């Protein structure tokens, strides 16, 4: 969970626009994986294989 | 029971932790506020005959199988009681509107009320009718003017309105 | 992923016969301490962040890994701790409700030491997180119930070593 | 693998080891 | 409760000097404050008959209707008009008049070992209802000494620490 | 910092850093001999910028350090100016990497879990941070304190 | 749950300690006390320093403006000689 | 508790009727005096921790023996000096917490009853209590009715050990 | 059978009520009263406590001294491992070899290692079958 | 209440007959180690506040939880109270050495004590922590001699240890 | 123990267990009864087994304890005293297992490079157990301390 | 290499501890078990090579693995396979003598699968000669001799497997 390595202020502009219904899953999973806290964890330290 | 200070000094003592410069002076707007929240609680406790004989009057009128022989409130013992009940609820809600938090409401008036109703075979859903109309009758009295100076209660009519609310679900 | 009762089937499953008066010996055994693991593990989701909070506190709270160069020192390590500590306390909830300790080594243990050698995290200062762990919550079940929470900390401190 | 990150050596730390007295 | 935060040294002053009775005596510890704050402020109107039925005449409540039909009476006349109602039945002043002691009537047959649960046991100072808006807990928040370094005051096991004094012998003998 | 961070944007894109990202990368450096001085002045005042700091801190919130406040005896008070040291020594690294990089794995990243889990109120460590950018903006000029406030003020964001 | 009671945010009712539900009337589980500070405005995020929850640069308009009027086609519709029912 | 405003509802529930305008009064004088009452626990709060560990000084200089006699009671420890300073750090804040709700109500509940009973019980001496209060009453360094609002909840307590 | 508990027979006030109206009663029992919990038999000659002619304090530790079959058994065991033990005895005094090598643990440490098994290097024996 | 003597009579009167001769000569030696007995007793009420207080002392130490602000022993009167529960503990465990049985100690102490502590959400774990406290502080002073000629008490403090377990099983 | 050795005795050999070595697992499953009598007797006697153990090692070697000696102050003499329950606890063990085999891979095995790296004189060491072989055959029989006799002085012959 | 004293004995010292009540509760488990299984290993040493020809013939006697082209065609890789088989019982003897099968793992089973592999031995038909070999084997020790004797047995079966 996003807990322990975020910050507080990264993903609650996705968070508040899904519950609020604005967007479906897949809309939110999109924005989660570009979100800039995935590529500090899962695109940062590993090579592009 | 206790009111809107010892509730914030309860909540202290279980972290055992002085209170905060924030919460001090959130305290300063309730003392601030005052005045008028007493104007509030002399303006439903004058008319306290008239909000629940009006709003009975107007329960029996939607709701006639109430007094319909076999009905819940069919004697000279069960309509003397439906009286007594909604005089009650209307006690413990101006009790609550004084006290700025409903704990006196809650362990005093609407705790185990669910649960006896319907061992006397009360109808639940219409005592909420009864309490609804009560409400109306105290917010409609609330916000007139008549011998206070003019100013904005809004927010403290907002909360007498929701002390209503919380009677009305927890009596069903 | 077996309770005491898969496991039961299982095991009588697996040769073919019947549930016999071995097989349902052990089971009615289970359903006497039913009433047991239910009020365990209702208290320790009560308690679960005060548990965690304990532990720490009167284990690794006061020592150099704490402080700069030992393996807890940054916020997002000690964040990592209380939240890796929650799964210990939670995952043995299971073990407690299931009576096997199954789920453990299935979800918890495989890949769990070699996990913490990659990160060099203390394997020496985890169990005994966890053996401090175990001894505030038979503070709160009681002894019996203790017991058998104790029984899935110490089955996880022995795998995790 | 960033701005406080863990390496062994520089680890100067009595919780590998576990006397309690430091 | 018998602390001396809640004794009522002018109540029984009074009783010493054969001013009140005992049904005074006993009226004025319900309308006590101690009791108003300790027990009468965790109950609501049901539960509450149920311990003052229990404990001033002695006897257990009959149903579930019995603590409907007299918790009215405390809520349109107080509690005062309540445990007058009370000490006022037949049932009180044919067991205890004015001047006996209350206690639970007819708890244990002559012949057997067991009871029925005395009542102070079976009914303690709040229950199931509002217990939980008022119960305690189990360590809460609230930042405690850190006792210091802790393990070290239960030495571990190998460690030459619990041998220490028994150094101590060594010399002479 | 920022030429650890324009790199792995650019990374990410697959591309090499364009003039945008080239003519900062040598704008920093440039700025470099005044960032050490800035950091070199914070250095040598953590005595009074924290014990200052922790001035205002127990006037604005006696709570934290009275009976029952989380900070609260001989013990505590100490430790209670220790993480205020090490706020002050992230600042003086965000200066040198012009970038709240150093600040936000340290120190940022879940630190509401850690304050959360320690009984701490978040809030009062967010007012001693304040308390600190007062005293560490009075020992700069004006072009200066647009700077080391600047890097506080964002720590107060995150710690909230 | 504990930081917004620390905070003073609001207290969210939780479980007592052998894991029943916290409750003010003992009829449903979660039942809050309410009084003299649900209603009060401006701390809402109170004790949270220097929180900027709305238009915090203006004081609200009082919109002390009650009155009820006729709600022509969506009065709602109840039955007569009755109350309705629900499960 | 017993604050200004419940022992308002409870004069008015002991028989069974609404809030009358002799209990609107009494309500009211809790706010004229909650000017004072706010600012005196307001400022024991943020000098709460100099006057703790002055008053706690202020015991050992009186009665020295309690920090040199072994046993359990005794301050003769780092263990048991830590309690010591908790018990000065419990007294300070009931008497803030009786400034904010405006009557001798939080002390009554979480301290005086059943107090006589523990130092009874663990051996601890109600004059370490009392010289410990009479330094936070001369040492607050409150004036005007600031000051008359923290002495009056301050010897409130000195009334109960004493 | 008879009316619910504390109803008066015959005057219910669900008599005639509306359906529209009405309400189920709740159901109550007798339990939670005091007059109807089950006390101890008492008169078939059992009560429920417990005290003297109960406790027996068992010494289990110290059952007897052991079995026959233990010292019987055990006289046996060492005339089977004296002649054993003291040849390994003076096996290790009189194997009092000089040393090689460089000391790597403080002044000892040298080519062998001290009082190692001889027989795990040396039991080991690997073997070809058909051995060429 | 029935004490070791009347619980062979009880026992024998619901089998219709007479006590045999080897029934009076066990209750002869009973009456042989009577002032052992009184021994016993009269060594754990002259220490009654010794036995309480150092043992809630070390429970404390040992669960330090339980005096945390919101912890379970924490006013003075939920201390006041937890050391009232040691108290009637250590009352009752006494009066049934001094009957030889333990009918005392279950009609009228341990008669509904679980479900009072789970209406209360007190920690039955805990109590049953500091009953074995009270154990053990009461078999240590009552084999010592100290003013008793000296003999063989060794059966009964293995009594007493019995009650004292029947007590701390019967809370949780 | 017996049993394990025995068989890795006839595994080597590539055959099973001749009648001298199963009328001997045999013979000492029947003596099991009486070896866990014995070590019984050694366990709840630690406490003067070992206090009196250094009782004669000081006496009789002031050296180790005087100052300069390895076992010096109220911190070595505790250990001094902790390596003396080590070896009471290891011939416990063999007591059980019949043989030596738990003090050889424990306690015995590379001893010398231990304590010659440790500073420790390792005659100092084989004075102290033989002063504890005197405490524990006072607390035994006739034979039964001649079995855990027989333990102490093998770990005498190792230990030099 | 730990017979069952040993690994008692190991796990009681690993906690630096004394041989509880517990550690001795199990020594004494083995110690009843002490006369069943020198018989049971007195007549596996009398009956080997009768037990071997009786696994053979039971179990992949005839089997297209002993004809031309089988894994097993060659005077050489039969004979093999006796000496091959002769282990299983022999290790499987020192087991349920020792009572802890850490003797089999340690010089049977590690680089067992992966060394068959290499030959092309199959590990189906293995198992199954071991699993008529462990039939066999009950009926010469008994049934609960069988039962000691038969859990070493397949524990060489899974591990090689
Ligand atoms: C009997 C109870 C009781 C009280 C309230 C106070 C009575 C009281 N209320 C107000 C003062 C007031 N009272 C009100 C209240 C209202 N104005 C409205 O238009 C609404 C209808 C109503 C709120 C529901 C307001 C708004 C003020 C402040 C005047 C203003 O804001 O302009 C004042 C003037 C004092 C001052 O402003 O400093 C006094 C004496 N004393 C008492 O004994
Ligand atoms: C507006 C519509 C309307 C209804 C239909 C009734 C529905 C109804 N009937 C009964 C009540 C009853 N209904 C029956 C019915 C029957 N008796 C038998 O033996 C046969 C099964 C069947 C006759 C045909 C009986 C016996 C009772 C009495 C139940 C009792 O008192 O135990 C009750 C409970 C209250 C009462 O005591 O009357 C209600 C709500 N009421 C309404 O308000
Ligand atoms: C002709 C000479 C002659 C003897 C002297 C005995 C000798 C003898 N005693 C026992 C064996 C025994 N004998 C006893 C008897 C007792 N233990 C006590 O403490 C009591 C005093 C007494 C019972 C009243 C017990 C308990 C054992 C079992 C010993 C054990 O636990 O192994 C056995 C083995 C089994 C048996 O037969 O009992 C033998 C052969 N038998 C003989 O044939
Ligand atoms: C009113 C209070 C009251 C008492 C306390 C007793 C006191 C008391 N105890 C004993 C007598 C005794 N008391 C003990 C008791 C003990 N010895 C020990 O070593 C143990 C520590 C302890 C066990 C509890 C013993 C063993 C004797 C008998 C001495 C003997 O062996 O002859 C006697 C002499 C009579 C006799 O010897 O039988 C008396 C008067 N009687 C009383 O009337
Ligand atoms: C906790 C504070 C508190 C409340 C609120 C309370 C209510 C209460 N209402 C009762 C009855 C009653 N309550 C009602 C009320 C109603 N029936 C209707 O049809 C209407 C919908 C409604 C009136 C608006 C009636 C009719 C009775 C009489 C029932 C009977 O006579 O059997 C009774 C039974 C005793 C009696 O009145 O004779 C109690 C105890 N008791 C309390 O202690
Ligand atoms: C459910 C079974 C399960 C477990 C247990 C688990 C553990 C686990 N612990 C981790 C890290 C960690 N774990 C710790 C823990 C500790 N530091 C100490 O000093 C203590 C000894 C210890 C606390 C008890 C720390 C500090 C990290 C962060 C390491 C780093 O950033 O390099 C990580 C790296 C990723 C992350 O935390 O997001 C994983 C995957 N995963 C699982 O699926
Ligand atoms: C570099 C980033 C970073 C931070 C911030 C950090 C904090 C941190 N704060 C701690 C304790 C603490 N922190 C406080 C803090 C406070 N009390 C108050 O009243 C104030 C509001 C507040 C300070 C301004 C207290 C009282 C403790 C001790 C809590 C306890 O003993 O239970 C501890 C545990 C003890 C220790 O190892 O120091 C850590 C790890 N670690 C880090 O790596
Ligand atoms: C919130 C209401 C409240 C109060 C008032 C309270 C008092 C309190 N103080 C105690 C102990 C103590 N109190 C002291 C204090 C002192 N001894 C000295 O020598 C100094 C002069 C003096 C400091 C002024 C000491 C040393 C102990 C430990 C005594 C013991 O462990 O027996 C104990 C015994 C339990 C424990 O060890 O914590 C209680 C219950 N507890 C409460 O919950
Ligand atoms: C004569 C037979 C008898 C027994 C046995 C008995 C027990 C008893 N213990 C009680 C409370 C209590 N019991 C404890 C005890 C403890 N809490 C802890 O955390 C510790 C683990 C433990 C002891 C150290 C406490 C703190 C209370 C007060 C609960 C409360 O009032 O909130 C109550 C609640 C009623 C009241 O306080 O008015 C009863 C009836 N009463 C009896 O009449
Ligand atoms: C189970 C087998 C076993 C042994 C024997 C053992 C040896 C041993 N003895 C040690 C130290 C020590 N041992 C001793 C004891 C002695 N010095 C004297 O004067 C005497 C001659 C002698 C006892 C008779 C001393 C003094 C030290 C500390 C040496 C130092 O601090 O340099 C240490 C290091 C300290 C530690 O571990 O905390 C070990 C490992 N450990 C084991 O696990």
């Amino acid at each position: 969970d996003i807990s322990t390595f975020v910050i507080g202020n990264e993903i609650e502009n996705i968070k508040i626009q899904f519950i609020k219904g604005q967007i479906s899953v897949k809309e939110m999973i999109n924005a989660l994986g570009k979100s800039s806290v995935y590529l500090k964890e899962f695109y940062n330290p590993y090579p592009n294989i | 029971m206790l009111d809107a200070f010892a509730k914030v000094v309860a909540q202290a003592d279980a972290r055992g932790e002085f209170l905060s410069n924030t919460q001090i002076d959130a305290l300063s707007k309730m003392v601030k506020e005052g005045n008028q929240r007493l104007d509030i609680v002399n303006k439903v406790t004058s008319n306290a005959s008239a909000i629940v004989t009006n709003s009975a009057r107007a329960l029996f009128a939607e709701q006639p199988q109430l007094i319909q022989p076999g009905g819940n409130a069919y004697t000279s013992r069960r309509m003397a009681a439906c009286l007594r009940d909604m005089e009650i609820v209307l006690r413990y809600v101006s009790y609550a509107m004084i006290a700025g938090d409903s704990s006196v409401l809650d362990d005093r008036c609407l705790n185990g009320l669910r649960e006896t109703y319907q061992a006397l075979g009360t109808p639940g859903s219409s005592v909420a009718v009864a309490i609804q109309k009560m409400k109306d009758a105290s917010v409609a009295l609330a916000n007139d003017t008549t011998g206070t100076p003019i100013g904005d209660c809004s927010s403290l009519v907002a909360e007498l309105a929701g002390y209503f609310d919380r009677a009305a679900v927890s009596v069903v | 992923m077996q309770d005491a009762i898969t496991s039961v089937i299982n095991a009588a499953d697996v040769q073919g016969k019947y549930l016999d008066a071995n097989s349902v010996e052990k089971l009615r055994g289970y359903f006497q301490t039913g009433e047991l693991r239910v009020r365990a593990a209702a208290t320790i989701a009560a308690n679960a962040a005060t548990i965690i909070k304990e532990a720490v506190a009167k284990s690794l709270l006061y020592s150099d890994i704490t402080r700069p160069g030992g393996n807890m020192y940054t916020t997002r390590r000690y964040a990592a701790c209380i939240r890796d500590l929650d799964y210990y306390l939670r995952y043995a909830t299971y073990g407690m409700l299931a009576g096997d300790p199954s789920i453990l080594d299935e979800r918890v243990l495989n890949g769990l030491k070699e996990t913490y050698n990659s990160l060099g995290v203390p394997i020496g200062a985890t169990i005994q997180a966890i053996q401090a762990m175990k001894e505030v919550t038979g503070s709160l079940v009681g002894s019996d119930a203790g017991k058998e929470m104790g029984l899935y900390f110490d089955y996880i401190c022995s795998g995790l070593s | 693998s960033g701005y406080g990150d863990y390496s062994y050596s520089t680890d100067r730390t009595k919780g590998h080891v576990n006397q309690y007295y430091v | 409760q018998i602390l001396k935060s809640t004794k009522q040294p002018f109540l029984e002053s009074q009783l010493r000097f054969n001013q009140i009775s005992i049904k005074d005596f006993i009226k004025g510890l319900v309308l006590s404050a101690p009791f108003r704050d300790l027990n009468y402020n965790v109950n609501n109107n049901y539960r509450f008959v149920e311990i003052c039925v229990q404990r001033v005449l002695g006897r257990d409540i009959y149903n579930e209707r019995e603590k409907i039909a007299w918790s009215i009476i405390i809520a349109t006349q107080g509690l005062e008009g309540f445990i007058d109602t009370l000490l006022n039945t037949q049932e009180y002043l044919s067991n205890f008049g004015d001047s006996i002691v209350p206690f639970q009537r007819r708890r244990i047959i002559p012949q057997r070992s067991k009871g029925e649960m005395p009542f102070n046991l079976k009914t303690p100072r709040y229950g199931i209802e509002f217990r939980s808006k008022l119960a305690a807990t189990q360590f809460s928040w609230a930042s405690p000494i850190r006792r210091f370094r802790p393990q070290e005051q239960q030495p571990k096991a190998g460690d030459p620490a619990l041998f220490l004094n028994m150094v101590q012998e060594m010399g002479p003998g | 910092s920022i030429v650890t961070k324009s790199i792995v944007n650019a990374d990410a894109e697959a591309r090499y850093l364009s003039p945008g990202e080239l003519d900062r990368i040598k704008s920093f450096v440039l700025s470099g001999q005044r960032r050490l001085r800035i950091a070199q002045t914070l250095t040598e005042n953590r005595e009074r910028i924290v014990k200052q700091g922790g001035q205002q801190l127990f006037q604005r919130r006696p709570d934290v350090v009275s009976p029952g406040g989380n900070a609260y005896g001989e013990e505590m008070t100490a430790t209670c100016l220790r993480d205020l040291d090490y706020y002050l020594r992230l600042v003086t690294y965000g200066i040198i990497a012009g970038d709240v990089t150093p600040i936000e794995e340290i120190g940022l990243v879940g630190v509401k879990e850690m304050y959360s889990a320690l009984g701490t109120p978040i809030s009062g460590v967010a007012e001693g941070i304040r308390c600190m950018k007062d005293v560490a903006c009075s020992l700069l000029s004006g072009e200066d304190a647009a700077e080391v406030g600047f890097y506080f003020d964002y720590t107060l964001a995150a710690m909230q | 749950a504990n930081v917004a009671g620390q905070e003073k945010i609001a207290t969210i009712s939780g479980y007592t300690w052998d894991g029943q539900p916290q409750t003010e009337i003992p009829g449903k589980p979660f039942v809050k006390s309410i009084g003299a500070m649900d209603y009060m405005d401006g701390v809402e995020g109170g004790d949270v320093v220097a929180a900027k929850v709305g238009a915090f640069w203006k004081p609200k308009a009082p919109k002390e403006v009650p009155y009820k009027r006729p709600m022509g086609a969506n009065t709602p519709e109840l039955p007569y000689n009755t109350v309705p029912r629900l499960v | 508790m017993k604050t200004p405003i419940t022992e308002a509802i409870a004069t008015a529930d002991n028989q069974g009727r609404f809030l009358s305008n002799t209990e609107l009064q009494a309500v009211n004088g809790r706010y004229q005096r909650a000017t004072a009452s706010l600012t005196a626990a307001k400022a024991l709060t943020g000098s709460a921790q100099r006057l703790i560990t002055g008053a706690a000084q202020a015991v050992y200089n009186k009665f020295p023996y309690t920090t040199q006699m072994p046993g359990p009671a005794y301050a003769s420890s780092a263990i048991g000096k830590a309690k010591c300073a908790r018990d000065i750090g419990y007294y300070l804040r009931m008497v803030t917490y009786c400034l904010v709700v405006g009557g001798t109500g939080p002390m009554d509940e979480y301290l005086v009853a059943g107090l006589e009973e523990i130092n009874r019980s663990f051996d601890l001496s109600p004059s370490w209590y009392i010289e410990a209060l009479q330094y936070i009453k001369n040492s607050h360094g409150l004036s005007g009715q600031v000051a008359n609002e923290a002495n009056a909840y301050i010897d409130y307590a000195i009334n109960t050990l004493s | 059978q008879l009316a619910p508990p504390g109803i008066p027979p015959g005057e219910d006030a669900r008599n005639n009520q509306s359906l529209r109206q009405y309400v189920a009663r709740p159901v109550e029992t007798y339990q939670k009263r005091s007059f109807a919990t089950p006390l101890p038999l008492t008169w078939t000659g059992e009560t429920e406590t417990v005290g003297a002619f109960d406790v027996v304090v068992p010494p289990q530790e110290k059952d007897l001294p052991v079995s026959g079959e233990a010292t019987s058994a055990f006289v046996k065991y060492s005339d089977m491992v004296r002649a054993e033990r003291k040849a390994a005895l003076q096996a290790l005094l009189s194997a009092s070899a000089a040393g090689e090598g460089r000391p790597t643990c403080g002044a000892e440490g040298r080519k062998f290692v001290s009082n190692a098994n001889p027989v795990l290097v040396n039991g080991v024996k690997c073997v070809e079958y058909w051995r060429k």
